[PDB]
């Protein structure tokens, strides 16, 4: 296939979480949540994440309950069997912008914005792809590219024409921690956040792996000593042959 | 090459202190360390693996309903 | 201002200058070809995507580490 | 394949002057690269023995030859497990690589093959 | 008499794992058998655990796998362990088969363990293929669609058989529920055949790297091979740890994290890496039925090695030409694997055809020729 | 050395008891040691490091 | 073809004396450094061709094929690709 | 196996699957026959002393 049909492959950026011993930067995760909430959540859902998932990762229990309680969710029917709403609880999932696919596509010139809960695992490239894509809309499409109507040129997207327009511009978000909200900063933060959303066990997994590496390495070293020890009578055996 | 009472040369491999308690103790320290890490590893493996059977996070999120009492009037 | 803007410009003028020139030459040719009549009724319409990819791939290799260092 | 087959075909090659001129030097090199002599084996020690015919041929070896074969197998197995090669007198010299077993297996197989032929005889 | 020998039940364990007489010179490639036993145990443990959390309904399957990853305590570990061990199972099985071909383990008197082994290998492929479908992501669906439409090539009844296996007119809920039941069951069948090939082997015992009898010099299976098996177990668990904890998705395909969508077709339907050589063989034949037959024949042709190997000597340790030919065979099998995942484009189309011819010609031409000639060289060369 | 052997090693009941008690201690201390190390190499990154702002 | 301890199916053995020493009397890692260096070198040198030849050949094949494929799907390779299809 | 769908899946077996009724009733009734046979087999063993040495 042509390189165009594949998409440009994203650079390997040095993420904080790259590295056998490295966790996510949780301050970046928090900033990334704020970008999601203020920019992406207009079109994209995050259906696999519940409010409780933010607690002790990006937010305290109080902050997350505050976010949940601002929303209305469907309750069980009342005693006359009429429908009812309730305020959100920590167990609730973060609600999406659209009721169904049809409504989503109608709002996006036919294109369906995917759910972002697994997108970092569901694309080759992961965080690097998300970062490259959001930051990689050229001012002008390369001369000779014919974009279909409602498409935007982005070389990282396979085929080149993506239904999502450039959305991150300097200062679309005002970070609560005073970090300058440049396009690159926001893309880095949101890409970190989405990577966390796809793999929230990441930090724990790598710490348990460190313990496992150490124990299993020691057991490997000892197993070799014990093998050599038990085998030495066989390896050291000598013969004297006197033909009968 | 002929006499079977002339034991072949094992001097490259023989330990001088082979009959001492120190000597046996060392090898049992290796065996025991290996048994120790295997025991610690098996405990960790079992405990982590079986914890999958304990209430999952979504279940634990549904118990423990908290209710205010300030809203509720007398009677 | 976005740190990437300056780093990309620097990498285009510097280590990726040969690729910058290729892309530029390509765009000149394609624009000129589109300017000429009966371009719409041609068999093969040239783009500059290949050259663009070569340039971007180069810029990214020279910038990735530097950019993440200033965020 | 049968030892009989191998022996007959080899004899056809050794007869033809042209063929022997080109094959015998190759076969000598092959054997050198094979490296079974570096474990102190004779070629015949490598023949597959878990066959009724071969079991019978081994039972017909003279006791001395049989005892020596058992020692060569045990010695080679010990070099194998130690990842050492034979040195000195343990290396099989080309003159020591005698076909001690070939005559026995050729007799066993001669009878076995005659038996198969004669089981299919048709009185005329 | 010692209890381990007196008591019938204990005696069976004893005969297989303790007093079993082994050659004293088995090398590290004899350790894949026990690794395969370990993989089989890990897959049973993780598998049964996932089954306690998985829901086989197509409306809920993908989400149940997300629930495992997100909500179940250590669910991530159990899921990644199960998925990665399936890859390790095939690394060990290819190694174990490679060992058997190189050292002539398929020759008399071990034709029966070998032939049962070929069936174990088929069951493993089916098992792993069904398990892949259970996620019900895009690769799950598109895998089941394409692979079950190969059955359509069976003449006359093929279409009927496909609809019968799917339980409908497309891959959907009925397909998923029946693959779940069968995926649970197949590993138990596989374990029984694994046990049969060992019982068959017990009559001859293990071959050894020299290819000579070991009746002259045996060692008890325990403690010598017990302790030697521990080294490779810990080496395996180190590799397992690096994938499961540090790179759990390295061996897989991102498309399976997108829920199955019958409308949208993924960019590229490629099977899991371990199936890739057979997929390349199938692509090589232009005919649909031809391709399916070739792909099955690529596995069943292993059953004829006992016939086509005409050597008077067991295994390749002492056969320089056979060793070279085996090297080329193995590398070609890897190249087939790589061609299984390239696009159907020049020049890989013709290359795949050449590699397919080479694959078959090893069994049908080269191995019979080379083994015949080496027989003559050993005889003439040692005169 | 003889003393150590006689007490902890000679009887397998004692040896297994010593191994298990050692496993218990190792398990507890190794947990604590890894925890602290992990916190130092990932300093300022974890929630525990930023929690104080909230 | 295999028996059991006591009747394994060996031809009669006579005349071989075997000797060995206890695991506790031996140094298990005696001469390990010599083996790790010199023995591994010998064993690897002797097997090197059987790995190098097939690997180098199939790598060359792949390299040529992948480079051609890449070139056919460039602008420069348009014509050659048209013929190839 | 999901609790929201289990009971209904058993109704689907009874109502929609070809011979589903048979498979379901066969499975449920054979469980009773399994226990009739097992009690009989145990009864046989106790009456005839099958539990004595050497069994
Ligand atoms: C994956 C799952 C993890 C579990 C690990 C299990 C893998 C262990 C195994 O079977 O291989 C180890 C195995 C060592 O096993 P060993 O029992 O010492 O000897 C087995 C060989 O038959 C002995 O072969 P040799 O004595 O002829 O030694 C050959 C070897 C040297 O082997 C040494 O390790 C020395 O070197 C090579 O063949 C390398 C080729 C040169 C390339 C440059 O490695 C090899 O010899 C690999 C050769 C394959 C080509
Ligand atoms: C996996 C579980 C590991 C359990 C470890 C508990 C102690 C057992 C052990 O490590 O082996 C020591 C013991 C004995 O090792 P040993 O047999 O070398 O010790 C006997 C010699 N004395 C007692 C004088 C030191 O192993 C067993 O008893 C079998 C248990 C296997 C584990
Ligand atoms: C890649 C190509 C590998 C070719 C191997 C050539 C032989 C060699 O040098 O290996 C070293 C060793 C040589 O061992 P050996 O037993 O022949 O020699 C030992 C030393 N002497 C000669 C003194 C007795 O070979 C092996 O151990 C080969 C095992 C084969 C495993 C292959 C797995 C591939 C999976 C594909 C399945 C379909
Ligand atoms: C089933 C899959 C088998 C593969 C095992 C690999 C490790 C799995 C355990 C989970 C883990 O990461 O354990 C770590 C320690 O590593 C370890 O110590 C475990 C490595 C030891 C490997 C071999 C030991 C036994 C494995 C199989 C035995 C099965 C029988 C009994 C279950 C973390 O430690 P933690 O903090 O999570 O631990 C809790 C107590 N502190
Ligand atoms: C996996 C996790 C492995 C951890 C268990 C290893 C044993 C722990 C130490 C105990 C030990 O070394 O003592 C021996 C116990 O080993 C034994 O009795 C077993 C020896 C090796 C353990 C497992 C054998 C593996 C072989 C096949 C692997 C199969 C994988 C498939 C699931 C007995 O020492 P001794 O009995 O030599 O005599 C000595 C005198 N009593
Ligand atoms: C107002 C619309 C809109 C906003 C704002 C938006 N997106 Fe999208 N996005 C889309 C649409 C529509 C698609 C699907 C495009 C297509 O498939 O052609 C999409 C696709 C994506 C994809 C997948 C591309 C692929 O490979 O399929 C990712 C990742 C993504 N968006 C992330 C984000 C992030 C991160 C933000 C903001 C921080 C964001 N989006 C903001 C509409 C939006
Ligand atoms: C040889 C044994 C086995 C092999 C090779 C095997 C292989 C696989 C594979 C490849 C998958 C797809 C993994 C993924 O990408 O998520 C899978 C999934 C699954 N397997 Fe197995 N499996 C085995 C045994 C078992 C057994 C015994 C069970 C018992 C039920 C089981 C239950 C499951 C379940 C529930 C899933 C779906 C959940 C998931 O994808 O993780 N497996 N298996
Ligand atoms: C679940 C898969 C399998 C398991 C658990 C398994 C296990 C074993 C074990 C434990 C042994 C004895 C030890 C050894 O030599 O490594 C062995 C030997 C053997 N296996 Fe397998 N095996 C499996 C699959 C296969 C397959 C797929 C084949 C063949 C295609 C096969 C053919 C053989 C043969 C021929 C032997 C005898 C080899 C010899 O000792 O010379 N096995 N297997
Ligand atoms: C055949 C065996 C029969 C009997 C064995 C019974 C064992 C079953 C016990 C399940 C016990 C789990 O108990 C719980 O374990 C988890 C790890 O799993 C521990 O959890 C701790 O380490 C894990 C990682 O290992 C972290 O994710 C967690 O943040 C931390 O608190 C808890 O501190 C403990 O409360
Ligand atoms: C590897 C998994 C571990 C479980 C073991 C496998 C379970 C099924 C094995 C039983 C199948 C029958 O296995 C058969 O049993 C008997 C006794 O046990 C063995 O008999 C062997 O050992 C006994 C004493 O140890 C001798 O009397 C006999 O001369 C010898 O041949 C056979 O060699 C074996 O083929």
């Amino acid at each position: 296939m042509t390189a165009a049909e594949h998409g440009l492959h994203p650079a390997e950026y040095p993420w904080p979480q790259n590295g056998m011993l490295s966790t996510f930067d949780h301050a970046s995760l928090r900033r990334g949540y704020q970008v999601y909430k203020e920019v992406c959540a207009a079109c994209h859902s995050l259906d696999r994440i519940a409010w409780r998932n933010l607690v002790g990762v990006t937010h305290t229990t109080d902050e997350a309950k505050a976010f949940a309680e601002e929303l209305e969710y469907d309750d069980e029917p009342d005693d006359e069997g009429n429908p009812r709403k309730r305020p959100g609880k920590l167990a609730d999932y973060i609600p999406g912008p659209y009721p169904n696919e049809q409504a989503a596509r109608a709002a996006n010139q036919g294109a369906l914005p995917p759910d972002l809960s697994l997108i970092a695992k569901a694309r080759h490239g992961g965080a690097d792809y998300i970062f490259a894509l959001l930051t990689g809309y050229p001012d002008e499409p390369p001369a000779g590219v014919v974009l279909a109507p409602g498409m935007n040129y982005n070389p990282y997207f396979p085929g080149g024409g993506i239904g999502m327009a450039r959305t991150l511009f300097d200062g679309v978000v005002e970070y609560e921690d005073g970090t300058p909200a440049t396009t690159s900063q926001m893309a880095k933060d949101v890409a970190a956040f989405l990577t966390w959303a796809a793999e929230p066990e990441h930090d724990e997994r790598k710490k348990l792996g460190l313990k496992a590496i150490i124990v299993i390495s020691a057991m490997l070293g000892l197993s070799v000593y014990i093998k050599k020890f038990k085998w030495s009578p066989i390896k050291n055996r000598k013969f004297i042959y006197n033909p009968p | 090459g002929k006499s079977t009472y002339k034991i072949p040369d094992f001097t490259p491999y023989l330990k001088k202190d082979r009959n001492t308690d120190a000597n046996r103790l060392f090898s049992y320290f290796m065996i025991g360390s290996f048994g120790m890490l295997s025991a610690a590893g098996a405990k960790a493996t079992v405990q982590d693996f079986l914890s999958n059977m304990s209430a999952s996070a979504d279940v634990l999120a549904m118990a423990k309903v908290e209710v205010k009492l300030g809203a509720i009037p007398l009677g | 201002p976005d740190p990437a803007i300056a780093l990309h410009e620097a990498a285009a003028e510097g280590p990726c200058h040969d690729f910058k020139h290729h892309f530029d030459e390509c765009v000149e040719r394609v624009t000129k070809a589109q300017e000429a009549e009966d371009y719409d009724h041609a068999e093969y319409k040239e783009d500059c995507v290949e050259e663009f990819f070569h340039l971007q791939h180069c810029i990214n290799d020279n910038t990735a580490d530097k950019l993440f260092r200033v965020l | 394949a049968s030892i009989t087959s191998v022996v007959k075909t080899s004899e056809l090659i050794l007869k033809s002057p042209l063929l022997s001129k080109i094959v015998v030097p190759l076969a000598k090199t092959y054997v050198k690269f094979s490296g079974y002599r570096q474990l102190g084996f004779k070629m015949n020690d490598l023949i597959i023995e878990e066959t009724p015919n071969m079991q019978l041929a081994l039972r017909r070896l003279p006791p001395t030859e049989s005892y020596d074969r058992v020692y060569r197998l045990i010695r080679a197995t010990q070099f194998s497990l130690s990842h050492k090669l034979a040195t000195g007198n343990d290396i099989t010299k080309p003159e020591e690589d005698d076909h001690y077993l070939i005559p026995y297996i050729l007799d066993v197989e001669a009878e076995a093959f005659e038996k198969d032929a004669l089981d299919n005889l048709e009185v005329v | 008499m010692a209890l381990r020998k007196k008591n019938s039940l204990l005696n069976m364990a004893n005969s297989y794992v303790l007093d079993s007489p082994q050659p004293s010179n088995l090398n590290y490639f004899w350790n894949f058998g026990s690794l395969l036993a370990l993989c089989l145990v890990i897959q049973l443990a993780t598998g049964i655990t996932l089954a306690m959390h998985y829901t086989s309904h197509a409306s809920l399957a993908f989400d149940s796998v997300e629930h495992i990853m997100r909500d179940v305590n250590f669910g991530w570990f159990i899921r990644y362990a199960h998925a990665n061990t399936a890859s390790f199972f095939f690394i060990c099985i290819y190694a174990h088969m490679g060992r058997n071909i190189y050292y002539g383990s398929y020759k008399t008197p071990r034709v029966l363990p070998w032939s049962i082994g070929v069936i174990i290998f088929l069951l493993l492929i089916i098992t792993a293929f069904m398990g892949y479908v259970l996620v019900f992501g895009q690769m799950s669906l598109w895998g089941a669609t394409v692979i079950c439409n190969l059955v359509s090539a069976i003449p006359w009844l093929g279409e009927d058989i496909v609809h019968f296996l799917w339980g409908g007119f497309s891959v959907g809920n009925p397909t998923l529920q029946r693959f779940f039941a069968l995926h649970y069951l197949m590993p138990f069948v596989l374990a029984v055949f694994a046990l049969l090939h060992l019982i068959a082997l017990h009559t001859a015992g293990s071959s050894n790297p020299l290819g000579i009898t070991s009746n002259v010099d045996k060692l008890s299976m325990h403690p010598y091979y017990s302790f030697k098996d521990l080294i490779t177990v810990f080496a395996f668990l180190l590799m397992f740890t690096l994938f499961v904890f540090f790179s759990p998705d390295k061996l897989g395909h991102p498309d399976n994290y997108i829920p199955a969508n019958p409308m949208v077709t993924p960019a590229s339907i490629v099977p899991e890496w371990y199936l890739l050589p057979f997929y390349a063989i199938l692509r090589a034949i232009p005919d649909k039925l031809g391709g399916v037959i070739a792909m099955v024949a690529a596995i069943l042709i292993l059953l004829i090695l006992p016939i086509v190997d005409r050597s008077i000597i067991r295994g390749n340790a002492f056969k320089p030409i056979s060793k070279l030919l085996f090297g080329f065979f193995i590398c070609n099998f890897l190249l087939l694997g790589v061609l299984g995942q390239v696009h159907i484009e020049p020049p890989f189309i013709v290359l795949g055809q050449i590699c397919t011819i080479f694959y078959f010609s090893y069994f049908l031409i080269l191995l019979p020729m080379v083994s015949t000639i080496e027989n003559i060289f050993f005889y003439i060369g040692s005169l | 050395a003889t003393t150590f052997y006689n007490v902890f090693v000679k009887r397998n009941s004692a040896f297994v008891a010593t191994i298990l008690a050692s496993a218990f201690v190792f398990d507890m201390t190794f947990e604590t040691a890894i925890d602290n190390f992990w916190d130092r190499i990932n300093a300022g990154k974890q929630w525990k490091d930023i929690r104080h702002k909230y | 073809y295999m028996g059991w301890w006591g009747h394994m199916g060996s031809p009669p053995q006579k005349g071989i004396a075997g000797y060995t020493i206890s695991p506790f009397a031996a140094r298990p890692f005696a001469g390990v450094v010599h083996a790790a260096i010199f023995n591994t070198f010998r064993r690897t040198k002797n097997q090197a061709l059987f790995v190098i030849l097939p690997v180098s050949f199939f790598y060359y094949v792949w390299t040529q094929a992948s480079e051609k494929n890449e070139w056919l799907y460039t602008k420069a390779g348009r014509h050659e690709l048209a013929k190839a299809l």
